[PDB]
């Protein structure tokens, strides 16, 4: 069976660009605050570098007909070819559009592509067209077919700028091939169950303490350490963690026991990892490798692994439950078990040990969208203001 | 058809040529200038191992760009659709505006033709037009400017006039000499003017209302247009177009604007040749419209009152026209046209007006003469 693209489904617009005669896979992305201009952040090197899919994720709210849109501007749906669609960016809540204001380098004719708040306007809407010759106007939309989108406002395709030294997305009359990958489907999602891309808090064995980094002393070296604290640290943004999966497509699917995933601290933008001294250390995005940054949730502490099982394409079983279920974190490479140091604001340290202890049970708690978005905004603001201060100091 | 053509050309864009192609294009004006330079260059223009002998590459490039601009301007939607507010027409016009910058059009209009000149032996050396810049190329740009961008603001109207149109009118006036009148330059430039420029100013005549601070430019425009009208080689349609444009502009012009033109008309009309019909009618319309300005001592509040120098000019006009009509042999056309002019001037002139013994002495035949006009 071929799944049909479904309204209110999360999907990343994903295109390939060839460099050194080598193919690079890219998802269209944008940052909500400060930079409405869109950019391409790469997913090919998932191993060495974690791709930030939180910004590439897009939501297909409405898929109306072109002439339906015509008289609408004058005054759960199944997507079809040749039908105008409106995309809402998952993180920012804004809508992808052509800006009509262009940097105009090389091509004075083309416009730029970016986010805008307002729903009204022909700029937000984009017309679907079948890139493949087999598909035709009015045909069912495939789950994973190559696709080309044309801006309603200026009839310019969502185009990739090869000529620029850095790959740029812009509205142009030169076509560009885009592939749609279903990140997640909202309707089939089950409440209270862990799903990919969710921001969660790792509560330890006492019910109350949560895994966290030290409070900001303006020192990143101090922040890099990882430990358990109980109290207001839970309600603060420091305790928040994001579970990002290795899979680029269907990353928003339900999480499975023993499924390799990466843990990212949203406030610091750093990925949990295992060092050679067996101690957890947050690293930078570029330096965080898959072997260093990868963990699994296991219900049972038994040494024997679940086994090799292939990735399915769908939401899957509601296998991990928030609060009720108990999950043990185990490093995929070494097999070590995340355990409490048990010795001397509790400020009790977290270390990776192969035997572990009995009180390694950890319960997951969902974080509200407001809290997650606020933490992301805090990280972006800290980065930008630190850049400003460094520039002023220079 | 316009929508289909513009969609296809904008879909597949290399039809526009290298300048408008969109990869480091030097631009439309820069392409015009570079093609002019190529046309001047002998090696680049020809094969170097007329049209059959050598297709001039510069003229070919310029003709291609002019044809493209003309096609786009004709593909531009009509004004009535925009006034109705049709989104499709608005989008097409916006697309064409994005395609063609305004500054490039203004610069191409600013480009000036090469000039026929009298040689030492006395003959006229006429530049080969099939190998050079021609007024039809600028006519295409004027058509695009009118249909796509439009002329709705007095500032842009005056700036466009001063930069591009007035030099061409002065060039036509210069060619109005008897020796150079039969040259291909005079005929082609007159065709371009009377076909594109003068009708555009006629349609944009109401914009000439508030030009108090630009008085010199409009006076120069009136003088150039009147000299072109006095030009001999003009056809009936060209003469009619020039007459309509001049009447339309002088109708909206402020009464104190036209004083040098009034002096010129005062000198020219009493001869009462066939050329005097349009000046006579223009005087009739001006005096009929501005009779309030002259006769009433208060005059128009916004437009002031007469300085009495124009009053002396008007009285001399009235007496000269009366004497010339009295001694002139009767024919219905000139008499019927002259009667309203005499009546209007008599009505405009205050009956109590005291002709000053001390008028501005030594009226100068320098700016004013029949022999070369200067």
């Amino acid at each position: 069976e071929i799944q049909f693209l479904r309204t209110d489904d999360e999907v990343v617009l994903q295109c390939t660009a060839t460099i050194h005669k080598e193919q690079q896979k890219l998802c269209l992305a944008a940052e909500g605050f400060g930079n409405r201009l869109c950019f391409l952040e790469s997913t090919s090197n998932s191993k060495n570098v974690p791709p930030d899919l939180s910004i590439c994720t897009f939501v297909l709210e409405q898929s109306l007909s072109v002439r339906a849109l015509q008289e609408m501007l004058a005054n759960h749906r199944t997507l079809l070819y040749g039908h105008a669609i409106l995309l809402r960016h998952s993180y920012s809540g804004m809508y992808l559009c052509c800006l009509s204001t262009s940097r105009s380098s090389t091509d004075k004719l083309a416009f730029d592509v970016g986010l805008q708040e307002d729903t009204t306007g022909e700029a937000c809407w984009w017309t679907i067209h079948p890139a493949s010759k087999q598909r035709s106007e009015g045909e069912k939309v495939r789950v994973g077919d190559d696709l080309i989108l044309v801006s309603v406002s200026s009839e310019r395709y969502l185009h990739l700028s090869y000529g620029n030294g850095s790959l740029h997305v812009d509205a142009a009359f030169q076509q560009t091939l885009w592939s749609v990958a279903p990140i997640s489907s909202g309707s089939e999602a089950a409440q209270g169950y862990l799903i990919g891309g969710d921001v969660l808090r790792l509560l330890h064995g006492h019910m109350d303490e949560c895994l966290t980094v030290p409070s900001g002393e303006h020192g990143e070296e101090q922040r890099r350490t990882v430990h358990y604290e109980g109290g207001a640290v839970s309600v603060h943004a420091r305790s928040l963690w994001r579970l990002e999966t290795l899979r680029v497509a269907w990353s928003g699917s339900h999480i499975r026991w023993g499924q390799p995933f990466r843990l990212r601290h949203v406030t610091t933008g750093k990925y949990l990892s295992l060092m050679e001294d067996k101690n957890l250390l947050l690293m930078d995005k570029e330096k965080a490798d898959v072997k260093s940054t990868a963990f699994t949730f296991r219900s049972s502490k038994e040494k024997l692994d679940v086994g090799v099982r292939k990735e399915v394409d769908g939401m899957g079983t509601s296998e991990i439950k928030y609060g009720d279920s108990v999950c043990y974190i185990q490093h995929v490479d070494t097999g070590l078990w995340l355990t409490y140091q048990s010795v001397d604001s509790i400020q009790r340290k977290a270390i990776m040990h192969h035997e572990g202890h009995m009180d390694d049970g950890i319960s997951l708690s969902r974080s509200q969208h407001e809290e997650s978005r606020t933490a992301r905004v805090i990280r972006s603001t800290v980065f930008l203001f630190n850049r400003f201060i460094r520039g002023l100091d220079a | 058809n316009a929508n289909v053509v513009v969609r296809l050309l904008i879909r597949r864009p290399e039809c526009f040529g290298p300048a408008l192609r969109g990869e480091g294009g030097n631009g439309l004006l820069a392409a015009m200038e570079e093609a002019i330079k190529i046309a001047e260059d002998p090696s680049r223009d020809g094969p170097s191992p007329e049209e059959d002998d050598t297709i001039h590459m510069g003229n070919a490039i310029m003709t291609f760009y002019s044809a493209l601009i003309d096609l786009l301007g004709r593909c531009a939607p009509e004004m009535h659709l925009i006034h109705a507010g049709k989104g499709e027409a608005i989008r097409i016009r916006s697309i064409l505006r994005s395609l063609i910058p305004l500054g490039d059009l203004v610069g191409v209009i600013s480009i000036a033709f090469q000039m026929p000149t009298i040689a030492k032996d006395g003959n006229v050396v006429e530049p080969d037009m099939s190998a050079g810049f021609c007024p039809d190329h600028k006519a295409a740009m004027v058509l695009f400017l009118d249909r796509v961008y439009g002329i709705e603001v007095q500032d842009f109207l005056l700036h466009l006039l001063e930069v591009g149109f007035l030099p061409d009118l002065r060039a036509a006036a210069s060619l109005d000499t008897a020796a150079l009148s039969a040259t291909d330059m005079a005929l082609a430039l007159n065709r371009y003017l009377c076909t594109a420029v003068l009708p555009l100013l006629t349609r944009c005549a109401p914009l000439f209302a508030g030009t108090e601070h630009h008085a010199s430019l409009i006076d120069s425009l009136l003088h150039t247009v009147y000299r072109l009208s006095k030009g001999c080689s003009l056809t009936k349609a060209q003469r009619d177009s020039i007459e309509v444009c001049l009447l339309s502009i002088c109708g909206q012009l402020r009464p104190s604007m036209m004083q040098h033109l009034l002096r010129r008309l005062v000198f020219d009309v009493p001869l009462l040749n066939e050329h005097a019909k349009m000046p006579l009618k223009l005087l009739t319309n001006h005096y009929e419209r501005c009779w309030k300005y002259y006769c009433l001592p208060g005059g128009w509040g916004n437009f002031g009152a007469a300085s009495e120098e124009e009053l002396h000019l008007s009285r001399k006009l009235f007496w000269g026209i009366f004497d010339a009509l009295s001694q002139k042999k009767y024919e219905q056309e000139l008499f019927k046209l002259a009667l309203p002019c005499l009546s209007a001037v008599a009505g405009a002139l205050p009956p109590d007006y005291m002709e000053s013994n001390y008028v501005s002495m030594m009226e100068k035949q320098s700016s004013m003469d029949s022999e070369g006009n200067f």
